[PDB]
């Protein structure tokens, strides 16, 4: 929402779900499952895992808007590095994708 | 600073309640408090009632402190007087210049 | 209960039944028994007030005063509140000297105005400059009590709102005209709805100044709250036409009408105490005595006359010192040295008139306006399209332009 | 001249008298001379007003000195003075009247003082914290206009450092129960308080923390003067520093400071463009001087830079400054000086200083916590979420490798269904963020204690009810509103947010 | 836990006596301080003074520039150096134990001795 209305140039489309908006991406589901909606925009894991289980909606398109999930940090604490670079180093050594794939 | 006034000695029968009052010459007994010691004649002294509002381990109820602080009366009662009382009752106070004491009391019984 | 009146002897200086003003009731009702009992002196002297004023409520033990002098001083308030002080009266002021609102008022004080605030004439002075949609602006403000709390009220409300208010640079000036402090500053301001802040003389030298800068262009603005709108008839030789200002009306809602109002609000005070709790209240014995800690039977009605309506008017101060329902208006200075209604503060509205600013010159020549032009066309194929703006930020989108 | 003065005593007026004639003696003037008086206060304040008015404007004088009587009744003396001579818009100045409402040149058009009053002294307090590794501050104020102005300068004084102080809690003027403030300000890692109000609510205060043993080791007090007086030097606990001024209530040096000003201002003046004269009698003229604000800004610019109370420099507002103050520390009810405040320096004296507790080191008023609760929000396919059983643990179930699912309790609301209230019964949270928790729980070895949010939302950033002032509402909003410091869920970077917080690299791609 | 002043009666005069207070049961390493109060004879109390084991001290301000006392932990005990004593010594020194606390107040005194010069 704050994405499509910080960048006004297909803002028909913006005031089209205004309308339209949902309350949980999951109730979302469920709510296209039952035919009620045709579509559901959203993140890529959430849907790709929905579908992948539940094999009855299909992805269209191919991706948009690149983004990364994040840990909560106000601007004063002490969890900067020692959370960082933390996680960068356990970026690299497969422990991050084995618990994925896990 | 500022002294005390206890004249010398007060003398009374058992069965009756008096005692001295400590008086403070300059300014009022609200801010730094004040503190009764027992000095038996011939020997140190020792603790009777502190902050005139609770008396330490080992002092009986006779004793018990009050504060009118309109005359500057800083009040002891020895309420239930006796013959083993016999000994010197010191009012003592303080301040950021000083630590002041009383002149004493003992009484006759 | 008796509700006394005392005025300055004005040219509106009247019969006392012609200030009275007085019928059947007051507007819709309030029948408490109050009488009128109208006073006046030609001068006001410290002593001359002191005496008057004290023994005035010593006399048939009022329950009110309306004061309004025609002094142009802030000493007539501020002695009027520090008197309402020691001896509880609660004063209102309508006129000419009761009517410039201090810093604040002593907790106990019951003294009270019909001005408005700093903030509300700073804010209602936003929305007029929100309205023709400028918004690429600086600031400069010479050093003049209030300057602070302006200063700050537009800063944190630049912020919070969601609109895209450029806030350039800002520049204080110690010694109004200094050419040493003052110009090496004002020079640096490439703005466009400059909004200084000084008070009557200062206003005047950087005026002076502006014009030896050639800013004062054909679109360079200049927008100002009440304080520099002394009289409305003194106008120096360096503003230019058509200075946009807030002010406080002088032209309509006349003396007799804040009487009138003064009146209606203790009435319906008085009205409620009786009605709720009564427990009218005594003279306050004599002016002077000898020794007495002050003590009020209780909130005699300071507090009280908060969330009061009149006669459909909504006349109600706070703890603050300020009337919730303010009576500013917009003002231009137009190419005949004169002071016009245009704009009106409504319940919260803006109301302007001039559905496009018509450029007024600025003083009578300079380099002229040869850079605009009125284009005008029908809404028609998916090549000008109409629509209507959001309630949001509300101008419109940012694509568009302003269409009328 | 015939310069006016409004006094206690008679030993008062000789002694004004003569520090005006010797002003007189060492330089006088031409013709007009050096003529005074000084009058006495009445306990009647609208007479004592009508008879310093009546008096002193019938007695064309020239400046206006008042000074504070030693008693308490703390709106006698300046009252009255300040708006008269304003309505002669003539100034005046103080001698031993230190509060902060009065610094304000707005109402009283006319007030100097050689006091700086208690909003000057909360200088001292950066002025010493400026090295000192001292970091988090929780200073209580109370409700009166001094700890209101005290307050904002001392937020506008620290941000030149660009910090920021964590609680600035107020409270009521003189009241008698306090002990909320403390245990919510307890549970907070900062350990400092610069607590600056009247006395008896700082008596108050003390008499209700000092029962929550805050007091104890390694929790340090701060405290200005009038803070510490008459009913406070008592309940202070040991440790608790002071900070006073030099020359107390010793109204000799101010008189002569005032009055060797005013006659330098005098005699600087009477070479000038144009001076008038005072209007004649309190009564009759209505009108304002023709030259006051020139006496008046000449006042101000006054390098008066020699006097028994040194140079009696005066700040912009029309008060004095460059101040000579006092650091003291409070020894076992034994109070003796620990500083000194020569003004943007310290010279700390050769002593044994001493803090509450008993420790003799530099106790931290900071801490690591080590608590981190954490919050995060259930979509689905990042966190599972299922009501745990009537068994006191949420459930046994295992996977291909041999390794059992981890499973903590989330003790997270049950209000999916507007209406119903959050019954916050302990869930079980699970899955791909719960692992990546315990993972990091194990890197960091602290304890969590996690739960949901009651809306359900990201919570973005809109405006409150009605008005423009904006918000950040939901998940986001509880982590800005110090409800916890770890959100860790699904949730998108993106511009707003990070406008004005801090994220950690991410931890996937999307 | 108990106190004992060690100069039973030196009363040489024009000299430098030395009473030393020390303590049993305990050492001087805590949060607490120490009290000479002296009793003229058959009069009132005249206080002296109170030093703390680690850095300061504090006296009446009727006798400052005379006491100097000092302490040390290897010994567990505290003397003075009053110089050019007089016959106002003429009266009974004590050593009694204080507690800071929140009232500046003596624990119960100590055994005390009877130097008089």
């Amino acid at each position: 929402d704050i994405y499509f209305r910080r960048q006004v140039e297909l803002s028909t489309m913006y005031r089209h779900m205004e309308k339209h908006n949902y309350e949980s991406a999951a109730e979302a589901i469920q709510a296209v499952r039952d035919n009620k909606l045709h579509a559901f925009i959203w993140d890529s894991a959430v849907l790709e895992f929905e579908a992948s289980q539940k094999c009855d909606l299909v992805t269209t398109g191919e991706l948009f808007f690149r983004s990364g999930f994040g840990i909560g940090m106000r601007k004063d604490s002490p969890w900067k590095q020692n959370v960082s670079l933390s996680i960068l180093k356990s970026h690299e050594n497969g422990f991050m994708e084995d618990l994925d794939k896990t | 600073n500022f002294m005390l006034t206890q004249p010398h000695s007060v003398s009374e029968s058992p069965g009756k309640t008096v005692t001295i009052s400590c008086t403070r010459s300059s300014g009022s007994i609200a801010s730094n408090y004040v503190q009764w010691y027992q000095q038996r004649p011939g020997s140190a002294p020792t603790t009777v009632i502190y902050e005139d509002n609770q008396r330490p381990s080992g002092v009986p109820d006779r004793f018990s402190g009050s504060i009118d602080s309109s005359s500057n009366s800083a009040s002891l009662t020895i309420s239930g007087l006796k013959t083993e009382d016999e000994a010197d009752y010191y009012c003592q106070s303080y301040d950021s210049s000083t630590v002041v004491f009383g002149g004493g009391t003992k009484l006759t019984v | 209960l008796n509700i006394a009146v005392m005025l300055g002897h004005s040219h509106d200086v009247t019969e006392r039944e012609l200030r009275t003003l007085w019928g059947p009731e007051q507007a819709a009702g309030l029948p408490l028994d109050v009488n009128v009992v109208a006073l006046l002196m030609n001068r006001t002297d410290p002593k001359s007030l002191i005496t008057h004023v004290c023994d005035l409520m010593s006399g048939a033990r009022i329950h009110g005063l309306v004061f309004g002098d025609d002094t142009d001083q802030e000493a007539v308030a501020q002695m009027l509140d520090f008197i309402s002080s020691h001896t509880f009266v609660p004063i209102l002021g309508i006129h000419g000297g009761a009517s410039m609102i201090m810093a604040d008022k002593d907790p106990t004080s019951t003294f009270f105005q019909f001005g408005a605030s700093i903030q509300q004439q700073a804010t209602v002075m936003l929305k007029i400059m929100q309205d023709y949609d400028w918004h690429v602006f600086s600031l400069v403000t010479t050093i003049f009590p209030g300057y602070r709390e302006f200063i700050s009220f537009v800063k944190t409300t630049v912020d919070n709102s969601f609109v895209g208010w450029d806030m350039q640079n800002v520049i204080t000036l110690d010694t109004s005209f200094e050419d040493a402090k003052t110009q090496v500053q004002l020079k640096k301001i490439h703005s466009s709805v400059i909004l200084l802040y000084c008070s009557k003389d200062e206003a005047v030298l950087i005026l002076s100044e502006a014009r030896s800068l050639g800013l004062t262009g054909y679109d360079f603005f200049w927008i100002v709250p009440s304080l520099v709108s002394g009289n409305t008839e003194l106008i120096p030789k360096e503003f230019p036409s058509g200075l946009i200002s807030v002010s406080y009306d002088d032209w309509d809602y006349s003396l007799e009408a804040r009487v009138r109002d003064g009146i209606g609000i203790l009435t319906t005070a008085a009205s409620s105490m009786l009605e709720k709790f009564s427990y009218i209240p005594e003279a306050k014995a004599s002016c002077y005595g000898q020794m007495e800690r002050p003590e009020v039977p209780m909130h005699t009605l300071h507090p009280f006359m908060v969330n009061v309506t009149w006669d459909g008017k909504d006349l109600s101060f706070t703890e603050e010192g300020y009337q919730v329902h303010p009576r500013l208006v917009v003002i231009v200075l137009n190419k005949d040295r004169e002071w016009e209604k245009v704009g009106k503060w409504e319940n919260h509205t803006l109301s302007l008139r001039h559905a496009v600013w018509p450029r007024y010159k600025s003083f009578s020549d300079c380099e002229p306006d040869d850079n605009h032009l009125s284009i005008v066309t029908l809404e028609e194929a998916p090549f000008v399209i109409v629509e209507d703006i959001d309630p949001l930020t509300e101008t419109c989108v940012r694509n568009t332009v302003p269409c009328r | 001249v015939n310069i006016g003065a409004v006094l206690s005593t008679r030993k008062h007026e000789q002694m004004f008298r003569e520090a005006v004639n010797q002003a007189n003696k060492r330089h006088g003037s031409w013709k007009i001379q050096l003529n005074a008086t000084s009058v006495t206060h009445k306990p009647n304040a609208i007479q004592m007003a009508l008879s310093v008015c009546e008096d002193l404007i019938s007695s064309q004088v020239y400046a206006i000195l008042v000074s504070h009587p030693p008693t308490p009744n703390d709106h006698f003396t300046p009252t009255p003075v300040s708006y008269t001579a304003g309505f002669y818009r003539i100034p005046v100045l103080g001698l031993t009247t230190r509060m902060s409402i009065y610094s304000d040149k707005s109402i009283h058009l006319s007030f100097l003082r050689t006091v700086p009053p208690y909003s000057h002294q909360s200088s001292v307090w950066f002025e010493m914290m400026r090295v000192y590794s001292w970091n988090h501050i929780i200073l209580l104020v109370s409700d009166d206009h001094e700890g209101r102005a005290a307050q904002k300068r001392l937020e506008t004084l620290l941000e030149e450092r660009e910090s920021k102080a964590e609680k600035v809690l107020q409270f009521d003027p003189g009241t008698k129960n306090v002990t909320a403030l403390l245990m919510e300000a307890k549970e907070l890692e900062a350990r400092v308080i610069i607590l600056s109000a009247s006395e008896d609510d700082a008596a108050t205060v003390y008499r209700a923390a000092a029962m929550l043993n805050m007091t104890g080791s390694g929790y340090v007090w701060l405290v200005g003067e009038r803070e510490i007086s008459g009913n406070a030097l008592r309940y202070a606990p040991d440790g608790i520093l002071g900070l006073q001024l030099i020359n107390g209530k010793n109204e000799s040096a101010h008189i002569s400071d005032a009055v060797g000003v005013v006659a330098q201002a005098v005699h600087e003046l009477l070479e000038k463009e144009n001076i008038t004269d005072p209007p004649r009698g309190c009564v009759g003229n209505t009108n304002i001087w023709k030259t006051g604000p020139l006496f008046k800004r000449v006042l101000m610019s006054s390098k008066y830079a020699d006097g028994v109370t040194g140079r009696v420099e005066f700040n912009e507002d029309g008060d004095r400054k460059f101040a000579n103050y006092s650091i003291m520390n409070l020894q076992n009810r034994k109070l003796v000086q620990v500083g000194i405040y020569n003004g943007t320096h310290v010279i700390p004296n050769d002593r044994k200083i001493i803090w509450p507790g008993g420790e003799t080191e530099k106790p931290r008023g900071y801490q690591m916590s080590t608590r981190l609760k954490i919050v995060t929000i259930h979509q689905e396919p990042f966190v599972y979420v299922k009501p745990t059983l009537s068994d006191g643990t949420c459930k046994e179930e295992f996977t291909v490798n041999g390794d059992p699912v981890k499973k903590v309790i989330c003790t997270g609301p049950n209000d999916t269904s507007p209406g119903s209230p959050r019954h916050t019964v302990p869930q079980c949270c699970y899955g791909f963020c719960i692992d990546l928790l315990i993972k990091l729980a194990r890197t960091m070895n602290f304890t969590y204690e996690v739960h949901l949010v009651a809306d359900g939302k990201f919570g973005t950033q809109e405006r409150v009810n009605n008005s423009n002032k904006k918000e950040w509402n939901g998940m986001m909003g509880e982590l800005l509103s110090g409800q916890a410091d770890m959100i860790v869920a699904p949730l998108t970077i993106n511009n707003e947010r990070a406008q004005y917080i801090e994220f950690s690299k991410p931890f996937k791609y999307q | 836990l108990q106190l004992q002043e060690s100069g039973p009666g030196l009363v040489k005069p024009s000299q430098t006596l030395s009473l030393t207070c020390t303590v049993s049961g305990g050492s001087i390493s805590s949060s607490n301080w120490w009290s000479w109060v002296r009793q003229p004879p058959g009069k009132g109390l005249e206080w002296i003074g109170e030093i703390y084991h680690s850095g300061n001290t504090n006296y009446n301000p009727s006798l400052k520039s005379r006491v100097t006392v000092s302490v040390d932990k290897s010994k567990n005990q505290f003397s003075l150096k009053l110089t050019s004593v007089t016959a106002a010594d003429t009266a009974v020194y004590y050593c009694a134990r204080d507690v800071s606390g929140g009232v500046n107040w003596f624990d119960p005194w100590g055994q005390g001795t009877l130097v008089t010069v």
